[PDB]
């Protein structure tokens, strides 16, 4: 019940501000900004893979966290230098 | 439990009825893939932690992951075609029949 | 507060509804917003909190952000506005009638199988670990860096390809 | 496409199917297929012509529905038992609805409008593997799960694929849409005797693939994909003939050759389990398939069409293309009757 | 399955958690893992057709405690008479179940 | 199809502790140590037969020793006691180190007066037998009788008769 | 001095959790009473509810195993008020 | 000679690509030497986030006491002595 | 009572921003020689509310037009919910991701503005805005991600209790170093301000709207750093003493902000997604690896209550 009172409360504030606003006075493509999409994507998922950590981490296991941690972040890192190389980050047409 | 779980599998046929029924463009084929695709995920995370099971939830961060790069391969196909035809219609495919 | 989930469902439903009678997409869109907003708070009020946050931040932040995005940058909503939207509006007053009737009439012949409309706040959570700690959709999420290894080399995978595969593809 | 490139997607095309089959969870089988199909996708689309973006277009959007589909009847599944795998206890629509979706992704019918576009759209080394790299898992998934099918739906698809691939294939000239509707046909034959033996279906996809995939080689050699432009093989190259005509009657089923053997024990597992109907249809229909082989070898061997004048500026010239595993293949189907027992 | 290869090396990466009952983390047992316990037991050293007719008896079971059909019906059953009663005028609902009580 | 058995408002009806959780959580070390035997053989009761209507005999012993137990510490050191769980209750969680220097007190007056000691760290988590005197049961799932496996076939391996047996094909 | 740290914070958990251990036998026990109670006075009421109708039973298990079954919140519950039946779905997942 | 050129000529043109390496490479590696690594594991097996459930004595088993508070079972002493 | 502490955590933050408007202007102009507002009212403490009434009195798709700007206040305070100072309003575990998702939607508002006004101008900058706002965002969770192993829970009470002794700076410097920068980019501050800087469809009400909100989001960011890398005091009677050095600490970082927007020039786009694409995501995915490693082989893992 708490958050729905705050956040109904804040709409309102907001609709009671625009009301008063309005009340008181009486293309090409460019594919540089799809492969920058494509990788915010493309690590947005390595986000969601990587953030439980804080918990994979209590476990005993040690010696497999370690290393699927480096393993994705090495591989990730593979992926964007690969990009890089074949200039995805260059901008220039 | 049961209703809720009714309902979301209505809305993966009503997804489904919108892929296979087209209204002259792509983008909205692809966003009722979406749309299955959250139906999906919400189900089996909602039967895992029905169950009170655990190791089972992996499950739907696998399909998300692999349906956005499903979706974005998808977007970039409609991209192609848009730069190659003009615009994103349905209609321009007439090709391939002969 | 008892007919939440109902709810929440039935809205879901009405997004995915609302993405089937394509519209106009601008008005498709915020149809599927609704529907990803609604139904990670039924998982939260499930109990996946880990799940439903998870849901916010990737789904709505990365994919819908990217789905307007291209849409935007590579789309024109020509001129097909020949009242189609307020046509399928009606035609969906329509649809969502005969969904409301439809269930007033299974609830008939089926009344412990479909839905318990009697008692409908019921059977949602079934048993509960009252005195346990370590009982969080987190942890099955973390599994994967000790067992189930397999889902998350496999998913590095999908995307050490997706980005060769994307690249390849535009040029 | 660069070297790397090309080998992280071969490698995970190679990987897809060896996932779907050697696991035995529902979803590292749907990861597969989606490996496939994405790892798959460029390859289509290298040549970034609009035939091929179509293509491209027509293929993801079909196997994106299957697989959606079949990831409902998993979760399905799931909340009905528990376990993420099938047993035999499944309300049947769960089993009707993977079986749509698995015939969509392969090519059968009437879930098969999009396979001759698409063939034709694609060049020749990329067809052949979404002809014989990608219906082996689907079919994996199958032959986990043949007990519990439902035969009258399976049989009815089969010969509908039947009837329907071998009238097309009647008209169709190009040659790679005459492959799809032969590539039609024979998944009908494997899915009809699939829920009595699988081991016939794996027979039956084998030969299939070595029949094929030689086919593909002899065309990669010219890029010829019509009959007007392969007709001209007896003044180009003078030899593949005595192996194209041997392969094309095979695939046709011709009694002294194998194609024949698959549909003979096919035939004899449906009489010893009371199909004789439908087997009586599928073997007096596959009688067109034969037609429209017949009708090429006509036009490239049994009698020499009108050539063109600077085939003698290529003759001057050389090649040393055509590999020895197509040979190889070529002989490993024709001659190897007697050995029928022994594949069994 | 199809290709043993798993079983061919004696590992394991998929099917370790195949089903309900498996290695829970943090020994958090899932909901019905006794009736699952005792239909694999039953559907073991056999093969298909022997258990989808010799474990019905411990498979319907478990159906229930997965999905509780039966007891839904029950209780259902239950508070649409206790309803016409409370109707027609004959029942009064008790404290313990009315609103009160003195608990531990 | 069968009746369940189920005891009787009227009986197992102790008088509870009704204290509050603080109190708990501050006097529970003592009790992990002083109360331990009563209490882990209930836990092996509960483990070993999943019947609670089987099980309760060994709860009225528990709840006796344990108020028995906080009898004790009402005769001799009360206020320590209580500015203790005071201290603890006005934190959220109700940890033990923003009390460290009012539980020291206590604890050296509870052990001048009597013969306890505070356990050490790690002593509770560890696993103790306990000598009991009632049997230890099978079938406890209550299960039946598991049909019997297939009767094996065997004898020596030779070869095939007369061939294949396939259409005159014999070699 | 955040590896010094975090080992301290590391025994105050062990601590926590040992005094947790040492409670639950008593929580499980009272736990224990409590549902038993509920399910008596569920089947007192029970008897008078559905005592005018044909073939039907009293504490039916709808099972044919004799062993005990964890009952639901909606078993207990289902008779108590929507306050009660909420107070325990969204407990913890309503900020307390 | 050439190595050492290379390191002292990315030391002043892109020294980023040289701190990440090495902080990759330190990550890698130090958690083969160091020897407080084990003691993590050791804690996290230590730390009981669930209850353990008692046995019977109908056997001669030594090993385990008869109460907690007595000194024949497994200590972890070394986590204070840290 | 919880309508009094919604007023309490609602009211004062807006009359804090209009005063912080006041702040820059006056700050801006002392370090560029002048004085600033000093009429109005004394020492300038009425300019702000001037504006507002002028805004209101200003002339001018509906929906876009209006769900936009009141998206993007309604996100930009509820952002404020589940902080500490030092016990909450309302404790979430998972707290600073559902901060991160309401802070980056209002990127919706900032694309649907653009997909209405048919301006190619208009979208050209307002892709470009996003883009830049999308991979900052990035890192920002990152930061996070590779912190927080240090208190292995997401919630933001446990910071406190871990910070008692030390602080977070001291350590985890190479990352402070950013996310006190991409807060300069989600919020399209300098010196990454281009989306205001190359001009050629806001009126005055959602104008106004669209300010309240960057300046609220500054000032939580910045909250967010006092919390994180800069903890407080946390001793237990003197919840007084915390609020009081997070609101010096606040303020420190909300005019190092304006020390910034005054001295420095801004980016172009391309030198600023080369900076990120090239400086930050390598040494972010390392530092991250680097605390992934440092709880392992040191004993400092931490806990879960
Ligand atoms: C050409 C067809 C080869 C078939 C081989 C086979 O697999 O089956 C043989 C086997 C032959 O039966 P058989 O009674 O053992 O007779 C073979 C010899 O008499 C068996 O006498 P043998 O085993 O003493 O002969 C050994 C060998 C002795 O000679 C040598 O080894 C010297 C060669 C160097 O003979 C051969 O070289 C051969 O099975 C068959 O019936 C073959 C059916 C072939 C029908 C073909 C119809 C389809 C064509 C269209
Ligand atoms: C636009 C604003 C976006 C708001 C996003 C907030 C999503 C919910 C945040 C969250 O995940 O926490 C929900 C809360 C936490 O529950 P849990 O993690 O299980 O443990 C808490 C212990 N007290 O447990 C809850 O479920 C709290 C109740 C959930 C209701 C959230 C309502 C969100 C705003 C709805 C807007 C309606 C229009
Ligand atoms: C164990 C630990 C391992 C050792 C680690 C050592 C310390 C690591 C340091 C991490 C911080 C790195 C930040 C950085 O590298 O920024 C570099 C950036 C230049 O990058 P670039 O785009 O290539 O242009 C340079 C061309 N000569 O520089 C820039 O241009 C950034 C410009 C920033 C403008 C905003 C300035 C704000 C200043 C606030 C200071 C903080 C108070």
């Amino acid at each position: 019940m708490n958050l729905y009172t705050v956040i109904f409360i804040n709409i309102l504030l907001s609709l009671t501000l625009i009301l008063v606003a309005f009340w008181l006075p009486q293309l090409p493509f460019s594919m540089k900004f799809f492969l920058v999409a494509i990788t915010f994507l493309l690590f947005d998922l390595e986000i969601a893979l990587l953030l439980p950590l804080p918990w994979a981490i209590q476990t005993i296991k040690t010696s497999t966290m370690m290393i699927m941690a480096f393993i994705l972040v090495t591989i990730l890192s593979l992926g964007l230098a690969y990009e890089w190389t074949q200039k995805g980050l260059e901008w220039t047409e | 439990m049961p209703s809720t779980f009714f309902n979301l599998t209505m809305a993966f046929s009503l997804s489904l009825l919108g892929t296979l029924m087209f209204r002259s463009h792509l983008m909205s084929t692809l966003l009722c893939l979406e749309g299955m695709v959250l139906s999906l995920f919400i189900m089996t995370s909602v039967t895992s932690l029905n169950s009170n099971s655990m190791s089972s939830m992996p499950i739907p961060i696998t399909i998300l992951v692999f349906a956005a790069c499903e979706a974005a391969v998808g977007l970039a196909l409609l991209v192609k075609v848009s730069n190659t035809y003009g615009t994103d219609y349905v209609q321009n495919l007439n090709l391939l029949q002969c | 507060m008892n007919n939440y989930i109902f709810v929440l469902s039935s809205l879901f439903l009405v997004g995915c509804l609302g993405l089937a009678l394509k519209p106009s997409l601008i008005y498709g869109g915020l149809g599927l917003i609704v529907s990803g907003f609604v139904g990670c708070l039924m998982v939260l009020g499930f109990g996946g909190s880990f799940l439903g946050l998870m849901v916010f931040l990737i789904y709505l932040g990365g994919m819908l952000v990217v789905f307007g995005y291209t849409t935007a940058m590579a789309t024109e909503e020509y001129p097909e506005t020949w009242g189609s939207n307020w046509l399928i509006l009606g035609f969906l007053v329509l649809g969502v009638i005969m969904e409301v009737f439809l269930i007033c009439v299974l609830n008939y012949y089926d009344e412990v199988g479909v839905i318990n409309l009697d008692g409908l706040g019921d059977w949602l959570m079934y048993e509960v670990d009252d005195v346990g700690v370590m009982l969080e959709g987190g942890i099955g999420v973390a599994a994967m860096y000790s067992c189930a290894t397999w889902m998350m080399v496999v998913a590095g995978w999908s995307l050490f390809a997706g980005i060769f595969i994307i690249i390849e593809i535009t040029r | 496409m660069n070297p790397i490139t090309l080998a992280i997607i071969y490698f995970t095309i190679f990987l897809g199917p060896v996932i779907t089959m050697s696991s035995t969870n529902l979803m590292l089988m749907w990861v597969g297929l989606e490996f496939s199909l994405l790892a798959i996708i460029p390859m289509l689309i290298n040549k970034k012509n609009p035939r091929s973006t179509e293509a491209a277009t027509k293929y993801f959007v079909t196997q994106a529905t299957a697989s959606m589909i079949i990831l409902l009847a998993i979760v399905l599944n799931y909340k009905q038992l528990g376990t993420w795998m099938f047993q035999q206890q499944t309300n049947g629509l769960i089993l009707n609805m993977t079986l749509m979706a698995l015939s969509m992704k392969l090519g059968l019918a009437p879930f098969h409008f999009w396979l001759p576009e698409v063939t034709q759209g694609i060049p020749l080394h990329m067809g052949l593997i979404l002809l014989t790299w990608q219906k082996i898992a689907p079919l994996s998934i199958l032959i986990q799960i043949y007990p519990l099918l439902n035969s009258t739906i399976i049989l009815m698809l089969a010969i509908t694929s039947i009837f329907m691939g071998a009238w097309g294939g009647l008209n169709q000239t190009q040659m790679r849409k005459i492959m799809a509707y032969s590539s039609i046909a024979h998944m009908g034959w494997m899915l009809a005797i699939l829920p009595y033996n699988p081991s016939l279906t794996l027979l039956n996809l084998m030969i299939y693939i070595i029949l094929t995939a030689p086919m593909f080689m002899a065309l990669m050699l010219n890029n010829s994909m019509t009959i007007n432009s392969i007709s001209l093989l007896w003044n180009k190259t003078p030899a593949m003939l005595t192996m194209i005509s041997l392969m094309l009657l095979s695939l046709g089923g011709l009694p002294p050759l194998t194609g024949f053997l698959p549909k003979w024990i096919i035939i004899t597992e449906l009489m010893k389990n009371n199909c004789l109907i439908m087997a009586t249809l599928m073997a007096m229909m596959a009688l067109l398939n034969l037609f429209f082989y017949t009708r090429l070898i006509y036009s490239t061997s049994l009698t020499m069409f009108p050539t063109n004048n600077n085939s003698k500026m290529m003759t001057h010239q050389t090649k040393t293309k055509p590999n020895l595993m197509f040979s190889t293949l070529a002989i490993m189907s024709t001659m190897t009757l007697p050995l029928a027992p022994q594949l069994i | 399955p199809f290709l043993d290869i798993q079983k061919k090396l004696g590992i394991s990466l998929d099917r370790h958690f195949m089903f309900l009952s498996a290695e829970q983390p943090y020994k958090n047992a899932a909901r019905c893992h006794a009736f699952e316990k005792e239909w694999i037991e039953c559907a073991h050293g056999i093969g298909g057709t022997r258990a989808k007719k010799e474990c019905k008896i411990e498979f319907d079971d478990f159906e229930e405690c997965l999905l509780r059909y039966k007891t839904m019906r029950r209780m259902h059953d239950i508070k649409k008479q206790r309803e016409k009663l409370m109707k027609e005028g004959k029942y009064t609902p008790p404290p313990h179940h009315s609103g009160r009580e003195e608990p531990r | 199809p069968g009746i369940v058995e189920l005891p009787t408002l009227e009986e197992l009806k102790v008088e509870e502790v009704k204290v509050s959780s603080a109190v708990l959580k501050a006097a529970a070390h003592h009790y992990g140590a002083q109360c331990d035997k009563t209490n882990k053989e209930f836990m092996l009761c509960r483990w070993e037969e999943k019947d609670p209507r089987r099980c309760l005999k060994e709860g009225k012993l528990v709840n006796g020793c344990a108020l028995n137990f906080f009898r004790q510490i009402k005769s001799h050191c009360a206020e320590p006691f209580t500015e203790y769980w005071t201290c603890l209750d006005y934190s959220n969680m109700q940890l033990f180190r923003h009390c460290r220097q009012q539980q020291a007190k206590f604890d050296q007056c509870v052990l001048d007066k009597l013969g306890w000691v505070r356990p050490d760290l790690g002593q509770l988590s560890k696993v103790t037998k306990v000598k009991t005197d009632r049997p230890l049961p099978e079938n406890p799932y209550h299960s039946r009788a598991r049909p019997e496996p297939n009767p094996v076939i065997e004898g020596d391996l030779k070869p095939a008769k007369h061939g294949t047996r396939f259409f005159f094909w014999t070699v | 001095r955040m590896m010094r740290w975090n080992q301290e914070r590391r025994r105050l958990l062990i601590e926590d959790l040992e005094a947790r251990i040492a409670l639950m036998p008593l929580f499980q026990a009272e736990k224990d009473r409590r549902t038993l109670q509920i399910l008596r006075e569920n089947l007192e009421e029970e008897a008078i509810i559905m005592k005018d109708v044909p073939n039907w039973k009293v504490g039916e298990s709808v099972f044919h195993t004799t062993r005990w079954v964890p009952p639901l919140i909606g078993e207990m519950y289902g008779l108590r008020t929507k306050e009660e039946m909420s107070n325990a779905n969204f407990g913890f997942t309503w900020y307390t | 000679g050439r190595i050492s050129a290379f390191l002292k000529n990315a030391w002043a043109k892109e020294p980023v690509l040289v701190v990440s390496f090495s902080v990759w490479g330190l990550a890698i590696i130090m958690p083969m030497i160091s020897p407080y690594t084990k003691y993590a594991s050791m804690i996290n097996k230590a730390t009981p986030y669930n209850y353990p459930v008692p046995v019977r004595d109908d056997g001669n088993m030594p090993d385990v006491p008869s109460h907690p508070q007595d000194p024949l079972g497994p200590s972890l002493d070394w986590l204070k002595n840290l | 009572m919880f309508f009094i502490n919604i007023l309490t955590l609602l009211v004062p933050i807006l009359i804090a921003m209009a005063f912080l408007t006041l702040v820059e202007r006056k700050i801006l102009g002392y370090m560029q020689l002048r004085k600033g507002p000093n009429i109005v009212g004394p020492y300038g403490i009425l300019q702000p509310f001037a504006d507002a009434m002028k805004l209101f009195m200003k002339e001018p798709s509906m929906s876009l037009f209006i769900i936009a700007p009141t998206l993007s206040l309604t996100l930009a305070l509820s952002l404020w919910v589940p902080l500490p100072m030092p016990h909450p309003l309302i404790n979430l575990n998972l707290g600073i991701l559902f901060i991160l998702a309401t802070s980056s939607l209002s990127v919706y508002s900032i694309l649907w503005s653009g997909w209405a006004s048919n301006s190619k101008y208009s979208l050209f900058g307002a892709l470009r805005a996003v883009a830049q706002t999308i991979s900052y965002e990035v890192t920002m969770a990152i930061i996070l991600l590779s912190v927080l192993l240090m208190n292995g829970s997401y919630s933001l009470q446990t910071l406190i209790t871990t910070q008692e002794h030390m602080w977070l700076l001291l350590p985890a410097w190479p990352m402070a170093m950013m996310w006190f920068i991409s807060t300069l980019a989600e919020t399209n501050r300098a010196p990454f301000d281009l989306t205001e800087g190359e001009s050629e469809e806001y009126a005055a009400g959602p104008f106004a709207l669209f300010f309240m909100a960057e300046y609220t989001n500054i000032i939580l960011m910045n909250a967010l750093t006092t919390i994180i890398f800069l903890g407080p005091l946390y001793y237990i009677n003197l919840p007084e003493l915390y609020s009081t050095n997070f609101m010096m600490e606040a303020l420190l970082l909300s005019s190092t902000f304006l020390w910034i927007r005054a001295s420095y020039p801004r980016f172009r786009y391309d030198q600023l997604m080369h900076l990120l694409w090239k400086n930050f995501l390598p040494l972010t995915l390392a530092l991250c690896m680097w605390h992934i490693s440092l709880p392992i082989f040191t004993a400092g893992v931490p806990p879960y209550m």
